[PDB]
DNA sequence: ATCGGATGTATATATCTGACACGTGCCTGGAGACTAGGGAGTAATCCCCTTGGCGGTTAAAACGCGGGGGACAGCGCGTACGTGCGTTTAAGCGGTGCTAGAGCTGTCTACGACCAATTGAGCGGCCTCGGCACCGGGATTCTCGA
DNA sequence: TCGAGAATCCCGGTGCCGAGGCCGCTCAATTGGTCGTAGACAGCTCTAGCACCGCTTAAACGCACGTACGCGCTGTCCCCCGCGTTTTAACCGCCAAGGGGATTACTCCCTAGTCTCCAGGCACGTGTCAGATATATACATCCGAT
């Protein structure tokens, strides 16, 4: 399955400028996408875990804020 | 219009302003999906979950980018390139 | 006004210093040198006004007369001198069979002054003609019982060393008051120090129990020989359990102080409502020796190993 | 009939109490007068222990006569 | 019968005291830890709640919205100093130019 | 099914933020925040206190290893003031 | 009433004996004349201590510190110098002024100085070395009168203009700028305890106080001359409530804070009364006139 | 010997140090910092002689992966040697600015 | 007591070996000063909380468990004391 | 009373001891006989796996005794004990020799 | 004198097992106590915060799996779960 | 590019001496034996929304063209670091006494767990009303090419 | 130094769904004994981080000089941004179900806790040897000769 693209050009156009820098190389859209495949595979193990040993088949979703929490990241705003 | 680096602070302006999410839910989602089928398939996920994910990337991403840019400052140039990314990637100890 | 907010430096006159006190509104600073040395310090001006040779082994304790012309010091060699503060020589020279720890003059008698012998009866000494009166006392004869006058000085309050407080005259030596301390729950408990004040006749006891207390010198006279002890408030520290040695009261009437050996806990509260309202932050690494506010003005002045550290307004 | 209550700074109050009243209506009109709160004050008679759950008609303390108000911290 | 109107704190006593004592962090704990722990709690959220309302009288707005928080948070250096590794949900940023990036001409 | 009962500290940052300015609200998503702030806060506290107690041998939390525990954890003069409202507190609530 | 009544009469200099005050310590008196001499002199009992020399032009005006150690003397002959009191002898130089010093005082704190002289400006000295630090310009007429406040925070500015200032020590720059509409020539300021209310020795036979709490005119002083010369004033509030100045008809006088009441009418100088000093810890009053006098009166009371 | 061209013993030197395991600070001085920095918090402490060294240990360890960062940092910026920017920059990218 | 000295006490060559071991050739001139204060401010933390550790504890010795557990508590362990 | 628990499996770590340190060491409620078993047998296992890459370093460099360094470079070197010890130090060891290419003259 | 804890012969035991011609100082089996004891403390509670995660009386052997399969990366997982597994059949073979 | 010499690197030889391992005494935890009581889980159930799918459509991006500001290569210059060495200066042992200090144990008095039961603060379901979301339009500030 | 066009902010104008209030129904927070205990005070027992000085020498300071390289300047050229357009899946609106997330009953079984003898491991001696110390030699390399 290959879905990655999704994430658009300008969107990390945007989040450049939320950083504060005005000139972007052409080729640097490529490793901002593999840098997004890392964080969001490291994210998903834990969170997928965390509800695997529920007992559950199920999720839910303090699992996310664990998984960040745990991560090293934290999260402010989800119960 | 046109003269690029006007507009640049212009919308440099707006978005340290802003406060939106930017990234879309499904591709998201078939990778949470995929990336659990590879360890585990047909898990019975939330739904306001996902909206968390964003909010913490889009952080994360805006961040490092900061960290980039005093790397190019640090070239004595202002474009930022691929190798300025890996650069502080390594120093911040997360290889 | 209120309690002191703002922190000064050190007022080291000279390298030693030991004992600090003010004489009616924190006018002249008298400090005791660890060498046999009496220093006048100047307060309110930081100046000196006089160096007095007094002996070879030094003082711990220091005070001034009624009418200003004299310094009686509890020497540590027994040599009880009344130094002059004009001339700085010796006036009148006797000698104590045993040694003093609080020395103070009657605002309205300068001829009795005021001993604590140890292990034996306090000595109201005349300077009129070097005669020595033994103050009545009860039971035993051999505890270390201090003396102090009250706000006028008129009755003289000595507690002993087992847990019994007497109330005599200053001059009558009339024994009629008397008083037997709570022996809290199980053991009973010996008193440190007793510390007086100038306005309402408030008197706070540290004692060994490690909680302090406070009364009036209006009690002990009206329950009659003896009757039910009755502290006001029970003021301790519950997160460290602090020792208590010294301990002064402040200078309006309303405010109270209790002080640390090596924490620098300097814990202070009111008469009228007994809360915490502020705690100093003071630099550890010395013992406290002496802390004295100005009769007049909100002030503390802790002297400390050879230094003072002063909060004010 | 009226008697004194003595605080700690040295002040001293002549109060009215009735031979029929209660130490804690004495109390509130205490508090109801100056202020004070009865949880900071209490009735001490020549060092000897009196409560507020009582009258003074049992403890008959004699006439023209003071009373120690001991403070107390509050509550 | 009330136990935190007793120090005059806000935040439970009993509830900290339930809290900590079925957390297991210690096999008996003691008496004076959840009014201490009470206490520091009520400094910690007033001393956030002031500058959040200040940043709120900034904006006018009667609610105060994350992005208060947020500044008011980011702005300060203690606070820095102890939410650090810590992302604040629909917050923003707190705005920044670098100084050689300013583009300026006659 | 059968109803569950939860916990947040909500009314009580509500006091205190009308206590502080008697003249301004909060969201809902503010009123997450604050909860997510003080449980955090709560954690991280309490966790290093019990540390600290199995380390030194004792068996008890009494009130002086926590005033440690936000000695070691808050920086700078917010630990001052902390330890300040921590003994005011204690020192009333003992006395009543 | 105050029975200030004379003990000793001092007159050891030459030229005029116009500058007497009495140290908040109240140990001597450091008199002063247009002789380029400072003697000093007992308090209790009138003992001549010594006779410290060393300027070249007379004095203008002479202070002692908190402690009376430091001691400053207006000297006109570009230079400034302290004068310890244990020995007298030159302890550190005030070099910096272009003209005649007219003004100078010490600080309660003992850690500044303020010096004036006819450059349209204050200046003040390290009191270990005696270099120049700072220049603020306090007016554009020469400064009569410059002292600090009982705080060690803020100083007040007088001149021949009349609107008084109050002067930041921590900046150097003034707060309140009080502007009088008549603009009266103002001769002489002292702070207040409290540091509240300022007492404008006014060159109108007045002496006119001001608050600058809130720049209001208050109540007029009268019942005295004030107009030509550098009258200054002082405080008593150890027998009484009381407030002491010299007046231009050779007489001294005293008056109250807020009620406005002669008292005490201290007579026996000839000429203009220049400077009064009030002892600190005794009801001792010493005042200094002009050429005609040349006579310290020891004006001594116990209520 | 001669006055000989530069980098060459350097590699050498950096070869025997990335190899060997010792102390490369000496002790006495370290016993003194530490003592005079321990001041400050309380006075009149006393060290155990197993602690110190510990200490230091650590202290170097962590010392000596800042040099490496840094040398990344000077590659980074097309040079050789290392100038104060750049400890700057690599402290402030770690997160303990 | 308090002296500006014994800051200098770890010399120049130490720096440069603890460079060398880094694996670096050229080092400017200039960067042992500010070398001295980071050390000096990375030691300043860990001290302070051994002494907090010790003073908890009601003695006035650290052990070399004190710093151990001070490193554990910033974020770097030591394997080799206990 | 014989045949110490430790050998009942043919194990030789102490598992008495970590027994006992799970017993006392005040983490839970109820201490199993299993748990810190297993905890004894990640002892025996990785004990015996990392003085083995200790010898192995050891015999490459001939050695006779074993020093730390040995330790060190077969956890620097490897992979998964790096990502697993990313923050960690060991007495008496040092850094594994690497050079930069720019560097090389 | 008194009584105290430390690994001084297992330590060379095992490594007596494998490599039998090689001795060791106080600094090698001091660095091994250190580890064994630091792993010792780190994993007790970990377990132990695992365990109290989800509201139970003991400490169990799945918890233990759980937490293995979370932290350690792969082959160091499949490694230790496997002579852990063969450790729990080799104990309950026989008790 | 090529070859030789001074100089630092790498290895074998006496030996010795302080540190490694082996041997031993007997005292405090550990497993042999056994019970009851309290958690848990295992079969069963019932209702909410996620899991899964469909009708509108749109502002945002996928994809093609225009041009000028910044990245990158080269070159010179003088400057600060490296390599060497002579020497002073404070580390390195080493040895010595020890006073003021850290540390092991008998014990009993103050403090927390537990439980019976009380009963008001607090949480949950239902209005509820406006702070705030959405929208229309005019007033307001900025930038570069003539 | 100056305007057209283009961006931004605010004043209503209107309606709407979330934070607050209120009623009602809990459930856990106390109060007071009871009891068991652990941790606190004094005692003696060990002892070592430190003042004190003596003899020695590695090595850090300081000076000399030679030059590789950091820095500033110039020039060329190429590609990043902006403009525009056509096209477009990702998100708006809804519906259904099913199954399992949460909740209950319960019986069974795992171990806290108690008694216990032994055993096996920590402190104390005593024998032994592996690499440090200094010497002598073969060899690889910077640097200088052609």
């Amino acid at each position: 399955r290959d879905n990655i693209q999704g994430i658009t050009k300008p969107a990390i156009r945007r989040l450049a400028r939320r950083g504060g820098v005005k000139r972007i190389s052409g080729l640097i859209y490529e490793e901002t996408r593999g840098v997004l495949k890392v964080f969001l595979e490291n994210v998903i193990r834990d969170a997928v875990t965390y509800t695997e040993h529920a007992k559950r088949k199920t999720v839910t979703a303090m699992d996310v804020v664990y998984a960040l929490k745990r991560q090293g990241r934290t999260l402010y705003g989800f119960g | 219009r046109y003269r690029p680096g006007t507009v640049a602070l212009r919308e440099i302006r707006r978005y340290q302003k802003s406060t939106e999410l930017l990234i879309r839910k499904l591709p998201f989602q078939r990778l949470v999906r995929e990336i659990a089928q590879d360890f585990k398939t047909d898990l019975r996920f939330q739904s306001s979950a996902v909206l968390a994910l964003q909010e913490a990337s889009e952080a994360y991403l805006v961040a490092l980018f900061e960290d980039t840019n005093l790397c190019a400052i640090h070239a004595k140039r202002v474009t930022i390139l691929p190798k300025d990314i890996q650069l502080a990637r390594r120093i911040r100890g997360e290889r | 006004q209120n309690y002191p907010e703002e922190a000064d430096g050190t007022l080291d006159c000279i390298s030693m210093a030991l004992t600090c006190t003010f004489n009616r509104w924190g006018t002249l600073l008298a400090v005791g040198c660890n060498d046999g040395r009496i220093v006048i310090w100047d307060f309110l001006t930081r100046g000196i006004a006089k160096i007095i040779s007094a002996h070879i082994h030094p003082v711990c304790s220091l005070c001034w007369s009624r009418d200003g012309h004299k310094l009686v010091s509890a020497s540590t060699d027994n040599i009880v001198s009344q130094w002059d503060v004009l001339s700085g020589d010796c006036d009148q020279r006797f000698r104590f069979p045993s040694p003093i720890l609080k020395v103070q003059y009657h605002p309205r008698d300068q001829n009795k002054v005021l001993v604590c012998p140890m292990k034996s009866a306090p000595v109201m000494l005349t300077l009129s003609d070097s005669k020595h009166v033994v103050l009545p006392v009860d039971d035993d004869s051999d505890l270390n019982v201090v003396a102090s006058f009250d706000r006028r000085g008129e009755y003289i309050y000595t507690g002993n060393a087992k847990g019994k407080i007497l109330v005599l005259k200053t001059d009558s030596q009339d024994l009629v008051a008397s008083f037997r301390v709570t022996t809290g729950t199980s053991n009973t408990t010996a008193i440190k120090s007793i510390e007086f004040a100038r306005k309402g006749s408030c008197f706070l006891i540290n004692t060994a129990d490690r909680i302090i207390r406070v009364y009036d010198g209006r009690e002990i006279l009206t329950c009659g020989r003896d009757g039910e002890p009755e502290p006001m408030q029970k003021l301790q520290d519950l997160v460290n359990r602090t020792p208590w040695k010294k301990c002064c009261f402040s200078g309006d009437g309303e405010y109270i102080v209790a002080g640390s050996a090596r924490q620098h806990a300097l814990y202070i509260w009111e008469k009228s409502i007994g809360n915490l309202v502020k705690i100093l932050h003071g630099t550890r690494g010395e013992l406290l020796l002496d802390v004295a506010w100005h009769p007049v003005r909100p002030i503390i002045a802790s002297i400390s190993s050879g230094v003072v550290s002063i909060w004010a307004q | 009939m009226q008697i004194f209550v003595k605080t700690l700074t040295g002040k001293t109050i002549t109060l009215e109490v009735e031979p029929s009243d209660t130490i804690e209506n004495v109390k509130a009109k205490i508090q109801d007068k100056e202020g004070i709160p009865p949880d900071q004050q209490r009735l001490i008679f020549a060092g000897k222990q009196l409560e507020d759950g009582r009258t003074l008609s049992d403890y008959n303390i004699q006439k023209e006569s003071t009373l120690h108000l001991v403070l107390r911290l509050r509550g | 019968k009330t136990r935190s109107s007793r120090a005059g704190l806000q935040f439970p006593v009993g509830r900290v005291h339930r809290l900590l004592r079925k957390g297991n962090y210690a096999e008996r704990v003691g008496a004076g830890a959840p009014v201490y722990l009470a206490a520091v709690l009520e400094y910690l959220t007033a001393e956030i709640l002031e500058l959040a309302g200040n940043a709120a009288r900034d904006n006018k707005k009667t609610r105060i919205i994350p992005r208060h928080l947020q500044l008011a948070v980011r702005n300060d250096e203690e606070l820095n100093k102890l939410l650090g590794r810590v992302t604040i949900a629909q917050g923003g940023v707190l705005p920044n130019i670098q100084s050689v990036l300013l583009p300026k001409k006659t | 099914r059968r109803k569950t009962r939860k916990e947040s500290y909500a009314i009580y940052v509500y006091k205190v933020l009308k206590q502080v300015h008697p003249d301004t609200g909060i969201s809902s998503k503010a009123m997450s925040i604050m909860n997510s702030f003080v449980n955090d806060v709560f954690e991280r506290i309490a966790g290093e206190a019990s540390r600290l107690a199995h380390y030194n041998k004792r068996s008890t939390i009494t009130s002086r290893e926590i005033q440690t525990a936000v000695r070691l954890l808050l920086p700078g003069e917010l630990a001052k003031h902390a330890v300040s409202e921590g003994t005011k507190a204690v020192t009333c609530y003992t006395s009543a | 009433k105050p029975n200030y009544a004379l003990k000793f009469t001092l007159a050891g200099h030459t030229k005029a004996v116009s500058s007497v005050k009495f140290s908040p310590n109240g140990e001597w008196l450091a008199s002063s004349s247009a002789d380029k001499l400072i003697k000093i002199w007992g308090a209790y009992d009138g003992k001549f201590e010594k006779t410290i020399s060393g300027h070249k032009l007379g004095i203008s005006d002479v202070a002692w510190s908190s402690d009376s150690n430091l001691l400053v003397s207006a000297s006109d002959d570009k230079t400034l110098k302290i004068w310890d009191v244990s020995s007298g002898k030159c302890l550190k130089t005030l070099k910096g002024h272009s003209n005649y010093v007219f003004c100078c005082n010490f600080n309660p704190q003992s850690n500044l100085i303020v010096s004036g002289s006819f450059d349209e400006s204050v200046r003040i000295w390290d009191v270990k070395t005696g270099k120049c630090l700072k220049t603020l310009p306090a007016h554009s007429d020469p400064v009569s009168a410059v002292h600090f406040n009982r705080d060690g925070s803020l100083i007040v500015s007088s001149s021949y203009d009349g609107l008084c200032r109050i002067w930041d020590t921590a900046s150097g720059q003034c707060l309140k700028t009080l502007i009088d509409d008549d603009n009266p020539p103002v001769s002489f300021v002292k702070f207040s305890p409290n540091g509240k209310y300022i007492l404008a020795a006014t060159l109108d036979n007045t002496l006119k106080l001001w608050d600058y709490s809130k720049g209001k005119c208050l109540k007029t002083y009268t019942g005295h001359k004030n107009e030509k010369y550098c009258i200054f004033a002082n405080f008593s509030v150890t027998g009484g409530k009381w407030i002491v100045s010299g007046s231009e008809d050779n007489l001294v006088y005293i008056w109250n804070l807020q009620t406005k009441e002669i008292v005490q009418k201290l007579q026996g100088h000839t000429d203009v009364v220049i400077s009064t000093a009030c002892h600190p810890t005794e009801n001792i009053i010493a005042s200094a006139a002009l050429e005609n006098d040349k006579t310290i009166k020891l004006w001594k009371s116990d209520c």
